[PDB]
């Protein structure tokens, strides 16, 4: 739908990129990438990389040996990570497109496909020549990680059988051929297993968009890499960390509310953890590890891990006990809101915490080991051989209740810091002579709709079938949440011509007992929907803002084949070219109820720095230096806070149509 | 609002019965009951009783002394039980109403308040001449157990100030003068009394009628009383036990469902009980015992009781594993009819399980011990002074979540045994030449309503004030409620027959949004109603109004209103015929604006009468059929597709405010249902 135009030169480059996301598990020896790949000599091309040191390091490490082709790559393990990072450096410091391309061809040919794709996807994102380029949605690149094993197996069965043996029989199982695609209907995990109440939320926690979303978040801004590239953004890194989780968690909490599930559970490393996770997914070697209910974190195997983790926390508790201290070669003062940077970087243990370009093995990650122990897997066999859990991958992390429980813990500690900050005062927040006299919102209505994604990358083909470009294409379809578009009409009385910023937040109305929600202690349950600017004339004004224009969300990724068609028309998708790392639009609202679950909308209008000139979106945010999530980035005091340029509207989220996703999947 | 006529002899006798419930916490030295009590010579009254051994027994315990006034009385403690049973026997064996009344005036004056009330309530229910007389509602007799301590306290203060400091200020604290009487608005409890998700349903479990209902259950057939009075009912006693709890838990699980709460959790005596509760009550000496979340059941104080409890259940397992076994001086087969009765009496440790006319102190009871461990109190100081939990009274038991945990545990055990019963076959259930073609219901709507009762019995009055039988002090609280609706049933019959029409209500979906299958749902249905229709051949339509449902009743009238009705020769006919059933208020679980989905199950079968039971209880179908038939046992769901069966999906809506608190806000006018 929303597109953008592109010259034949961009087209050739884009198709070259996408060729690496096409048949990922296998090698076409006839194909151009293979000829290039097989014999390409990095050493002879040394002067075609910006950074000799990087390439040397790569050749060293590579001649030493990388991970093998049959294993499962995860970034959370040292040696694999380092291999990946070196490969990435290689892609990144390539002189030009051509060399980068030749470098990929090599790596595709010579290396573990998981490692390669991790590296490449990030390089494409992070390279400056490649800004403007497009990467396929992660569920197409790694489809095996966006579906339960039931479906995956059905796919393999159908392929072994070279088609359906009894079409009518297959239809009972949600399998049918549609033109030259085989289509699998896919149920969420709780259609087959309801082990605890968390399964109530599967349509969210398993939603291929939510998971892809987290995968983008990491890809844009990996914990091991410095934010150097982004210049000024670097000094805000910590801020972005906290914001991302605090937002995600708020959105998650909304889902919880509408399923009658309340606040996110706390755990202790010295105690068993009540909430299990039974992953219904596997790998060519092993199944993902399961965590039974009341799994005891404190066993022989974890004793040392727990020590480390306990210390990592106690250390931050000590920071909170002083207000000003020296850590990691910086001098920190918790009265300073800019210290959020340090705090965010502390918890993520990222490159910017130290002054470095990449993290080092001895700089041990709290998140890595939290994930590792929460994951409940047995100890890895060797460095390349471990039992995967959902927290070994960004594609799968959102699937485990424990994920939210972990980041909840971290975020909470970060707000323990936020308490140091002076609450915004009356006269910091006032917009003199402007008043929001009314807010009116359209119908807020959620629903489910079937969605298909191309899952072909999961299918293995034959020597003979590959040269024949024989087609066995696979689509997986499942109900995914969506909502109807809606308008927010804001009526404001500006005394005077002024330029304003309008901000829109969604928040809960009551807690799960009907206690109405007070800002004083519920400010962090506010989810930001929109940020925009408006000319405000004297007298009466009215802004109309449509949920499609909301800046914080994106449209669904277009499939590769569709992107591929658009390229022949000098076209490319807009949203995928620029706006990929945002939350998908359909998920903005939690699942409402047939009778209208109560939330509230917080509209806030405040003075914009004129510019004296015309305005464009991206730099317009950077010109006003308000902290992310303003004015709800720190504790509020209700009475000191409320003001005429604020408005709170009680709203109701309805749901229409079929309420349970499995009803779509009925034979 | 329905009544029954009554003559002057009744009125005068009735008034005499009620007079003893005035200012129960004190003595009016000017009252008639006081003159009668003074005049009554207990040592010279051997001739007032039809059972001289019972009188001798009383006089013996009496010569040594009873529980002193001002201590808490509980049926769950041995000596107090013996004394109370003894008092009751005197009440019961009094030869005459005049002897009964003198004895009651005596105990009213000279014995512990709680003991006396306990036995007097029971005696009235039990005595031949006195049944058919009305009793004040349990919450008007025992306000202390039906009023949370915020309000109870406000009442103390208001009485001490003889009104309000300044009328506007205590309008803000929810206190009102209305017609020369006080009204205090009362909210349901915080998370400082229900410190977990269980709070979502305080409006059910603190509900005064629900609690009354359980107290009435106990009082109609005390565990310590044999069945002799009810003759052939003796055979069906254990069967009631299951039906009462199964049924109650079904009603309770429906509330869970609409509050997103899911299945009542299991527990273990060797582990901590997750789900605590802080009773909002205090006795004369003690605040009630608190049970915090994650309370360790297994500690020194409770070890020996846990040993008891554990074997008590495990021997039931041994009885299941054998199938025939000699136990309690009977030879008992679990394929037998008598089995259901045994099972029930076993779990309740009835007087019937043994020889006993009246239960022997020394026969240790699983329910008694269970309530001590789950109540979490310190061990009693001496045998007249113990530290009360909610599990110490039938008035307060339904308040503690651990109560439903206990009785669900019992009910499951009996369901485990129910595997030994033979599932109903096809022709067994099939009504020949009778089909339900359609069922149709009116809109099912829950909503909230303020409700008043007088709590004066927990408030103290002056020497002077007591002369007027003073009762100023009322509690107004929002209680669940629904609108009347009618079910219409479309029937086609080959023949004229007589049919029983039963209709039940139960759940539609899992917490997972899956349809419940009958093999797993049968225990979750509760009976709404049964009746007998003469059914004509051809097509007919039976209508039934929620007003006429057999299992529910109108609210009790306050004692004031009872008197105002006697003055014109009447009594409230529900308080007369059926004081022991669920209030109709609580018929439906709280709905949603959506409509919450449940199944109404309608069932028609051939009426085959048997000689009327003389009933301790809810008049049930004059049938050889079990209680709660055809849901009295596990089913084979095939056999439940019969033409004389109908499962109809039904949605319960709600109207006006969604939470009771929105009604007790000063200066806020709520959305009331229309
Ligand atoms: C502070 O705390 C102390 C200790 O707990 C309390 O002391 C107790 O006081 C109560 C009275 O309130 C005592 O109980 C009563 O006292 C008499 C006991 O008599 C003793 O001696 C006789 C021989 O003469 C023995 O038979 C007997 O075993 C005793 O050892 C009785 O006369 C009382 O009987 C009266 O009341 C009963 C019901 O209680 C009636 O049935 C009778 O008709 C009669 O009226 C009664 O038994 C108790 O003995 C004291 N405990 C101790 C350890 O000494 C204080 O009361 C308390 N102070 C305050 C302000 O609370
Ligand atoms: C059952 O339980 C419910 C739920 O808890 C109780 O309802 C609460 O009741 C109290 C009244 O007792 C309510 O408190 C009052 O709030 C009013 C609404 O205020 C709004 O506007 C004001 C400015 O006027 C803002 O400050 C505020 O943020 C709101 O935006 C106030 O007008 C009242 O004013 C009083 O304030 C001071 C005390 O600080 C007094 O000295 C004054 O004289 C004046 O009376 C008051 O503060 C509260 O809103 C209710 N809670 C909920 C969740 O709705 C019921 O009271 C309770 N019933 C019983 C019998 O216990
Ligand atoms: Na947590
Ligand atoms: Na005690
Ligand atoms: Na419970």
């Amino acid at each position: 739908i929303k597109t953008k135009n592109v010259d034949a030169v961009f087209v050739e480059k884009q198709k070259k990129i996408l060729s690496f996301f096409q048949d990922v598990s296998q090698l076409n020896t006839d194909d151009e990438y293979y000829k290039i790949g097989k014999d390409y000599d990095i050493e002879m091309n040394m002067d075609n990389y910006t950074n000799k040191k990087a390439v040397e390091e790569f050749l060293k490490m590579y001649r030493t040996g990388f991970m093998p082709k049959n294993l499962e790559f995860s970034v959370f393990y040292d040696k694999m990570r380092d291999e990946a990072i070196a490969l990435f450096h290689l892609f990144y410091y390539a002189k030009d497109f051509e060399t980068f391309y030749k470098t990929a061809c090599f790596a595709r040919v010579h290396l573990n496909q998981g490692q390669f794709l991790y590296a490449f996807y990030i390089a494409v994102i992070q390279r400056s020549d490649c800004h403007g380029f497009v990467v396929p949605a992660p569920y197409e690149v790694y489809p095996k990680m966006f579906m339960n094993m039931e479906v995956l197996q059905k796919i393999y069965v159908t392929k072994m059988q070279d088609g359906l043996i009894n079409p009518e029989a297959a239809a009972k199982y949600g399998i049918h051929k549609e033109n030259d695609y085989f289509v699998y209907k896919a149920n969420y995990s709780n259609a087959v297993l309801y082990n605890n109440e968390e399964q109530r939320l599967t349509y969210f926690t398993e939603d291929i968009g939510m998971n892809a979303y987290y995968y983008y978040f990491h890809s844009h801004l990996p914990f091991w890499w410095t934010s150097e590239k982004y210049g000024a953004l670097k000094e805000r890194r910590g801020e972005v960390y906290f914001y991302f989780y605090q937002q995600l968690l708020a959105r998650y909490y909304f889902e919880r509310l509408t399923n009658g599930l309340g606040k996110i559970p706390e755990f202790s490393w010295y105690s068993p953890i009540k909430t299990g996770y039974y992953p219904l997914m596997l790998t060519k070697f092993t199944p993902f590890a399961q965590r039974p209910d009341y799994y005891n974190l404190h066993t022989e195997e974890n004793y040392e891990r727990v020590r480390f983790l306990d210390t990592y926390e106690k250390t931050f508790v000590q920071f909170l006990q002083k207000d000003h201290f020296e850590a990691f070669g910086q001098k920190i003062d918790f009265h300073d809101p800019k210290a959020i940077n340090f705090v965010g970087n502390y918890w993520q243990d990222n490159a910017d915490l130290y002054g470095e370009e990449v993290t080092k093995d001895y700089q041990r990650s709290y998140e890595v080991f939290a994930r590792r122990v929460l994951g409940a897997a047995p100890m890895p066999f060797d460095k390349y051989t471990f039992m995967p859990s959902a927290m070994d991958f960004y594609q799968t992390s959102l699937r485990d209740p424990a994920f939210y429980q972990l980041y909840n813990r971290i975020v909470e500690y970060i707000v323990e810091f936020k308490q140091y900050l002076k609450p915004y005062t009356q006269d910091k927040l006032y917009f003199d002579g402007v008043k929001i006299t009314d807010v009116k919102v359209d119908k807020l209505t959620t629903f489910f709709e079937n969605f298909e994604f191309d899952a072909s990358n999961s299918v293995y083909f034959s020597k003979e079938e590959i040269k024949n470009n024989h087609v066995h294409d696979v689509k997986v379809r499942q109900p995914r949440l969506n909502h109807s578009p809606f308008n927010v009409n804001i009526e404001v009385d500006s005394n005077v011509a002024s330029d304003a910023v309008v901000k829109i937040f969604l928040a809960p109305k009551y807690d799960d007992n009907g206690i109405p929600l007070t800002l004083e202690d519920n400010w962090m349950k506010f989810f930001e929907l929109d940020w925009f600017t408006t000319k405000l004339t004297a007298g009466q004004n009215k802004i109309i803002r449509n949920s499609n224009e909301f800046v914080i969300f994106k449209e669904d990724s277009v499939p590769m084949t569709e992107i591929m068609k658009m390229l022949d028309e000098g076209k490319v998708p807009f949203d995928m070219s620029e706006e990929f790392c945002y939350m998908p639009k359909r998920l903005m609202l939690p699942r409402g109820t047939e009778g209208g679950f109560p939330f509230q909308l917080f509209v806030f209008v405040y003075p914009f720095d004129n510019k004296g000139k015309d305005l464009a979106p991206f730099e317009s945010f950077v010109l006003d230096n308000k902290p992310l999530g303003f004015p709800l980035d720190r504790p509020v005091v209700d009475a000191l806070f409320k003001v005429p340029n604020m408005y709170f509207k009680d709203i109701f989220i309805y749901h229409e149509g079929e309420r349970f996703p499995y009803k779509f999947n009925i034979p | 609002f329905k009544t029954t006529p009554v003559d002057a002899a009744f009125v005068e006798k009735q008034k005499k019965i009620l007079s003893l419930f005035y200012n129960v916490n004190e003595i009016s030295y000017e009252a008639e009951y006081y003159k009668v009590a003074q005049d009554f010579n207990i040592e010279a009254s051997k001739d007032c009783y039809t059972n001289m051994k019972a009188y001798e027994n009383f006089m013996m315990m009496y010569k040594v002394g009873f529980l002193p006034k001002n201590l808490e009385f509980s049926i769950f403690y041995e000596k107090m039980r013996e004394e109370a049973i003894a008092l009751f026997k005197l009440f019961y064996y009094a030869k005459d109403f005049e002897c009964f009344y003198k004895t009651a005036c005596y105990a009213r004056v000279y014995m512990n308040q709680g003991m006396f009330l306990y036995a007097y309530y029971i005696a009235i229910i039990q005595r031949s001449d006195t049944a058919s007389f009305v009793l004040p509602a349990p919450y008007e007799a025992y306000p202390q157990y039906f009023v949370n301590m915020e309000v109870k306290n406000k009442m103390d203060y208001v009485k001490m100030m003889d009104g309000c400091l300044d009328e506007k200020i205590c309008y803000n604290y929810g206190i009102i003068k209305e017609n020369e009487q006080f009204v205090m608005y009362a909210n349901y409890s915080n998370s400082l009394t229900y410190p977990n998700n269980e709070d979502r349903i305080a409006y059910l479990t603190e509900d005064v009628g629900l609690n009354a209902y359980y107290y009435y259950f106990h009082s109609h057939l005390p565990f310590w009383w044999n069945s002799g009075k009810y003759g052939a009912f003796k055979e069906r006693r254990g069967e009631i036990y299951f039906f009462f709890y199964q049924q109650l838990l079904a009603r309770y699980y429906m509330e869970r469902l609409t509050n997103g709460l899911g299945k009542i959790p299991e527990f273990s005596w060797y582990s901590p009980l997750r789900t605590g509760y802080l009773p909002p009550f205090n006795s004369f000496y003690y605040p009630f015992a608190q049970r915090s979340n994650d309370y360790e059941l297994h500690t020194e104080k409770n070890y020996e009781e846990i040993r008891f409890l554990d074997i008590y259940e495990k021997t039931f397992f041994q009885y299941l594993q054998q199938g025939h076994f000699k136990a309690f001086d009977k030879k008992i087969d679990l394929h037998s009819s008598k089995a259901v009765n045994f099972v029930g009496n076993y779990w309740q440790t009835n007087a019937d399980l043994f020889e006993e006319d009246f239960l022997q102190f020394y026969q240790r009871s699983y329910e008694v011990n269970a309530r001590r461990v789950l109540g979490a109190a310190p061990k009693p100081f001496n045998q007249y002074t113990f530290i009360p939990s909610a599990l110490d009274f039938y008035q307060t038991s339904a308040r503690d979540p651990a109560f439903y945990q206990l009785y669900k545990r019992i009910v499951q055990y009996i369901i485990e045994f129910k595997q030994y019963q033979v599932p109903y076959t096809q022709e067994a259930l099939h009504f020949v030449g009778l089909k339900i073609s359609d069922v149709k219901v009116d809109k099912m709507v829950t909503f909230f309503d303020h409700f008043d009762f007088d709590a004066f019995n927990t408030v103290y009055f002056s020497k002077e004030e007591l002369k007027s039988s003073p009762h100023g002090y009322k509690v107004r609280q929002p209680r669940l409620n629904h609108k009347p609706f009618t079910v219409t049933i479309d029937i086609k019959s080959d023949v004229a027959t007589n049919a029983v029409v039963k209709m039940f209500l139960g759940p539609k979906y899992d917490e997972n949004g899956f349809p419940f299958s009958l093999e797993d749902n049968w225990m979750n249905f509760y009976e709404l109603d049964w009746f007998v229709q003469k059914v004509n051949p051809g097509q007919s339509q039976i209508t039934r109004s929620s007003t006429d449902f057999a299992f529910f009743k109108e609210d009790s009238l306050p004692m004031a209103e009872i008197y105002k009705l006697l003055d014109q020769g009447k009594i409230p006919t529900d308080m007369f015929n059926s004081s022991d059933t669920m209030p109709s208020r609580l018929m439906l679980p709280k709905g949603t604006y959506d409509g919450f989905p449940f199944q109404l199950f309608v069932f028609v079968y051939p009426y085959e009468p048997t000689p009327k039971e003389s009933e301790p209880f809810k008049a049930v179908v004059p049938d050889n059929k079990p209680f709660g038939y055809p849901f009295d046992r596990p089913v084979l769901p095939q056999y439940f597709k019969q033409p004389n069966m109908f499962f109809k999906k039904v949605l319960v809506y709600h109207e006006g405010e969604l939470f009771p608190y929105l009604f007790n806000i000063p200066h806020y006018t709520p959305d009331k249902a229309q």
